RNA sequence: AGACCUGAGUGUGGCAGGACUACCCGCCGAACUUAAGCAUAUUACUCAGCGGAGGAAAAGAAAACAACCGUGAUUCUCU
RNA sequence: CCAAAGAAGGUGUUAGCCCAUUGAGCCAUAAACCUGAGCGCCUCAUGAAUAAGCGAGUAGCACUGUUUGGGAAUG
RNA sequence: GAUGUGGCCUGGAGGUUAGGACGAAGCUUAUGGCGUGAGCCUAAGAUGGACCGGCCUCUAGUGCAGAUCUUGGUUGGCGUAGCAAAGAUCUAACGGAGAUAUACUCAACAUGCAACGUUGGAUACUGGAGCGGGGAAGGAUUUCGUGCCAACGGCACUCGUACACGAGUUGUUCGGAAACUGAGCACAACGUUAUAUCGUUUUGUUAGGAAAGUGAAGGUGUGUCGGCGGAGCUGUUCGACUUGAAAAGGGGCAACAGAGAACCUGGGAUUAUAUUCCAAAAAGAAAUUGCAUGUGGGA
RNA sequence: AACGUGUCGCGAUGGAUGACUUGGCUUCCUAUUUCGUUGAAGAACGCAGUAAAGUGCGAUAAGUGGUAUCAAUUGCAGAAUCAUUCAAUUACCGAAUCUUUGAACGCAAACGGCGCAUGGGAGAAGCUCGUGUCAUCCCCGUGCAUGCCAUAUUCUCAGUGUCGA
């Protein structure tokens, strides 16, 4: 192989999920829709966002909706399964 | 509360890789602090953590390249060395005649040089 | 309109992020020469045509 | 008539952004750039515009690698013992 | 059967393409202008155009000058 | 008062002596470079004490074209 | 038009001799004196704040009133020409600093005018080929909320497509691509050109042109079956692994209105998105691919 | 009268002049001084606690490492130590990193698109005893343009070419 750089497999999910959003719209979706809002890698995937959510937060996502914002960033609307509570994981994440 | 370069160099690959994960996780938690207000003491920790990740990766890549260099330094595997590990120099210098080839001589040229060597002399 | 290439959309995104005034603390630096952003853009004055 | 009224008859684009130089000189229909001649392998370079040559020559950009190799040459490719 | 001649396929190891281009090497190559007009001429074996190198390039070891009591690869300087 | 240092910058007015400069000298060095063609070892190379030919679609020449100070023709 | 001038002036150089924080250069003048003049010098600054004068010689990008001269600024015209197509606004209340804003005299008018936004009424216009509701091209945050009124919206604004801050664009089925061909393009190939940055390249179709790596059937092993006679054996069907029929004419782009294409209602679901969001009674009802498992039936 | 005119003192508008100069122009010199498929020049995105431009840098992103040097940087803030060093800051450079592209070269392209090989990774279906394994789907690495040269433990072939069996 012509590529010899060491790449860690346990840190890929940290690039996929960057940070949550705490806007007024984002907080509304947590309560009535069990949905978390995140800024994700702009080249990331809906399938890969689901896997990253499992690794980083040990929650199961039933649906991921993505959009590329007008400022160039990619935002993900992640609905967690009814087994998990979005408010509870939001407290664990630290956004409350 | 960062990583010092001295103790990173006596760690193994697994301990370095394990340490890299903890700092990546800590940085990701600090990104949440950036968005949701955040105390200014915590925001001052982002740069030290980011440099620690760079230090860990620097040691990992330095060790890997040095190891692969002596692995392919063997007699039989030298010709199969990846081009990323070969000496860079310059495109022209790599293709230029080496000193050994540039200095090649014919049999007649060698005999002439030995028969009539250049001398050292002076005039009174 | 609705259609644009993603590369065009990303160029317009960068122009949007650059269309900001100078932060106030910049003007308080020791050897500062910047008073206002001289490359401010308005959609009615100058066009980008991406 | 020609003039103000015909200015409103101008629709579409002749040129879009070029992948190689980003100059908005890529002829959409002819599929080539008026500024750098992309996708031709060699660029446009004419001595009747020395001013245009100086706008695009080496050193007008970043020289990300040329800076490094110049230092290596100036230091005779120094390597550790 | 096989050979060797010609020509293919693939594996293995390499090289070319682009940039720069002040100076240098090869080609291509105008006109304005001057001639108190203008066509040969001049501008000029120049500009523009197309190629190719290097720290220089090109040239270079006599199928050379001379006509002398002879000189002695190439390049450059005064003349 | 210094000067083998007057040297031209800085410092709140015009500075040899307020600061930095201005010299012998000291320390450290991938390779390369220079030095009884520096100096050892192994290996490998190496010096000294009878006739024949010599560059062919080449040189010439003719016509045309071009270039040259080169003119019954310089390339 | 020629020439002369111990003739004048400007920026620098080699010399010489001076001045300046007790104030250099520059600038200002009913500051006078000197010179025929170019100019020189002094005075004052209720100017300035750090350099600079004389004389000899040297030197040059060395003297401005005009070139429809160049650049910057200013200026009368001049509070002038005008700001007249698209019919139009009125009223009360609320909001706002934008008022009912006052020496004397004085009951109110004759001394704070004129102008704003919102809401309710009134009146009118657009009149479905609309100052209606959605899209393409083009634009790219103008969208939304809050705040704000220096500049800008040629009058005005408390308003704004202005400014500031903070938000907003959610798809298995919608459009595109994946994945069609068209007028066409021109990579490869070949040829040409001193030079490829030239030409050919859909009239079924590249190239003097060996451009197919795909594979019927077999043979040979494996897996799921079948039948026969005595869990195995022979033969056999069908999928996986290892002999070669026939398939001429390289690789690609070009349609967001042609071809193609599996979703459509309800919502109390937004400040701004929605056949894109809604979560167990999904408000819900479907349709479609790709894999699988089990059941039923064949092999 | 009023407009208007002239002079002087003081103001405004307007930015000349002088002094200042980390800039330009011109001349001269010194070199183990000359890029790129080991992917250049150029172009595009991004990166700071705070960061629009510019500068520097590349997901290790106003920088990692190593040598010196010796206490800062500085608008604010933050910061173990007040420092032999392991963490100040500068300077230099041997070790590294180096996103999308571009000669750009797997195929394309107003498409952050789509492949064929070969390595991996994650896999809540299914099988297995929450552990293993893992279909479809998804993510990442490397190879894969054309031409030419050399080569083949002496690789596989073609020709009513020339022979020979
Ligand atoms: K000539
Ligand atoms: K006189
Ligand atoms: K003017
Ligand atoms: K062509
Ligand atoms: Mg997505
Ligand atoms: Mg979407
Ligand atoms: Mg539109
Ligand atoms: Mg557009
Ligand atoms: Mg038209
Ligand atoms: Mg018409
Ligand atoms: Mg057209
Ligand atoms: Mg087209
Ligand atoms: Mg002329
Ligand atoms: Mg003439
Ligand atoms: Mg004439
Ligand atoms: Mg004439
Ligand atoms: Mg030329
Ligand atoms: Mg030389
Ligand atoms: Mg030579
Ligand atoms: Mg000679
Ligand atoms: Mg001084
Ligand atoms: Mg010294
Ligand atoms: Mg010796
Ligand atoms: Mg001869
Ligand atoms: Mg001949
Ligand atoms: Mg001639
Ligand atoms: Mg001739
Ligand atoms: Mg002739
Ligand atoms: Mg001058
Ligand atoms: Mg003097
Ligand atoms: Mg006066
Ligand atoms: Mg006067
Ligand atoms: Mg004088
Ligand atoms: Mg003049
Ligand atoms: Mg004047
Ligand atoms: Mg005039
Ligand atoms: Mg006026
Ligand atoms: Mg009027
Ligand atoms: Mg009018
Ligand atoms: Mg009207
Ligand atoms: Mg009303
Ligand atoms: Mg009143
Ligand atoms: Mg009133
Ligand atoms: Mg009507
Ligand atoms: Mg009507
Ligand atoms: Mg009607
Ligand atoms: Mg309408
Ligand atoms: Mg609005
Ligand atoms: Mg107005
Ligand atoms: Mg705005
Ligand atoms: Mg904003
Ligand atoms: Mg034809
Ligand atoms: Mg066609
Ligand atoms: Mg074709
Ligand atoms: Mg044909
Ligand atoms: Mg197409
Ligand atoms: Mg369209
Ligand atoms: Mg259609
Ligand atoms: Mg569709
Ligand atoms: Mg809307
Ligand atoms: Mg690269
Ligand atoms: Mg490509
Ligand atoms: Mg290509
Ligand atoms: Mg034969
Ligand atoms: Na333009
Ligand atoms: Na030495
Ligand atoms: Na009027
Ligand atoms: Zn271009």
């Amino acid at each position: 192989s012509n590529r010899v750089t060491v790449e860690s497999k346990d840190i890929a999910a940290f690039n996929v999920i960057r940070y949550p959003l705490t806007t007024d719209k984002a907080m509304k979706k947590i309560e009535e829709n069990n949905t978390l809002t995140f800024i994700v890698d702009s080249r990331a995937n809906k399938t890969e966002i689901k896997k990253a959510m499992r690794k980083l937060y040990q929650v199961k996502a039933v649906k991921v909706n993505t959009l590329i914002r007008p400022d160039g960033l990619k935002k993900a609307y992640i609905r967690l399964s009814a087994a998990h509570d979005a408010l509870d994981t939001a407290n664990k994440i630290g956004l409350v | 509360h960062h990583m010092k370069i001295k103790d990173l160099r006596e760690k193994s690959k697994d301990d370095l890789l394990k340490t890299l994960t903890e700092y990546k996780k800590e940085l990701s938690q600090l990104r949440v602090v950036q968005q949701t207000g955040g105390a200014e003491t915590r925001l001052g920790r982002i740069r030290p953590i980011r440099k620690s990740i760079a230090r860990i990766l620097t040691v990992l890549n330095q060790n890997e390249r040095s190891n692969l260099k002596m692995f392919y330094a063997d007699r039989k595997l030298r010709c199969k060395t990846p081009k990323v590990l070969r000496t860079k120099l310059t495109h022209r210098r790599r293709l230029a005649l080496k000193e050994n080839e540039k200095n090649r001589k014919t049999s007649r040229q060698m005999r002439q040089a030995h028969k009539f060597p250049k001398r050292v002399y002076a005039v009174k | 309109g609705r259609f644009k290439p993603l590369a065009v959309k990303k160029k317009y995104a960068k122009k949007m992020n650059q269309n900001k005034p100078v932060p106030y603390w910049i003007r308080l630096r020791t050897g500062n020469r910047i008073k206002w952003n001289e490359k401010r853009r308005h959609w009615r004055r100058t066009k980008l045509n991406y | 008539t020609k003039g103000t009224t015909s200015m409103g008859q101008r629709h579409g684009r002749t040129h879009i952004l070029c992948r190689r130089c980003g100059r908005n000189s890529y002829h959409v229909q002819w599929e080539r750039c008026a500024a750098c001649a992309y996708p031709r392998a060699s660029r446009r370079r004419y001595n009747w515009s020395v001013k245009a040559i100086k706008r695009r020559r080496t050193g007008t950009g970043r020289c990300r690698y040329l800076k490094v190799v110049n230092r290596r040459i100036a230091n005779h490719f120094k390597t550790p013992k």
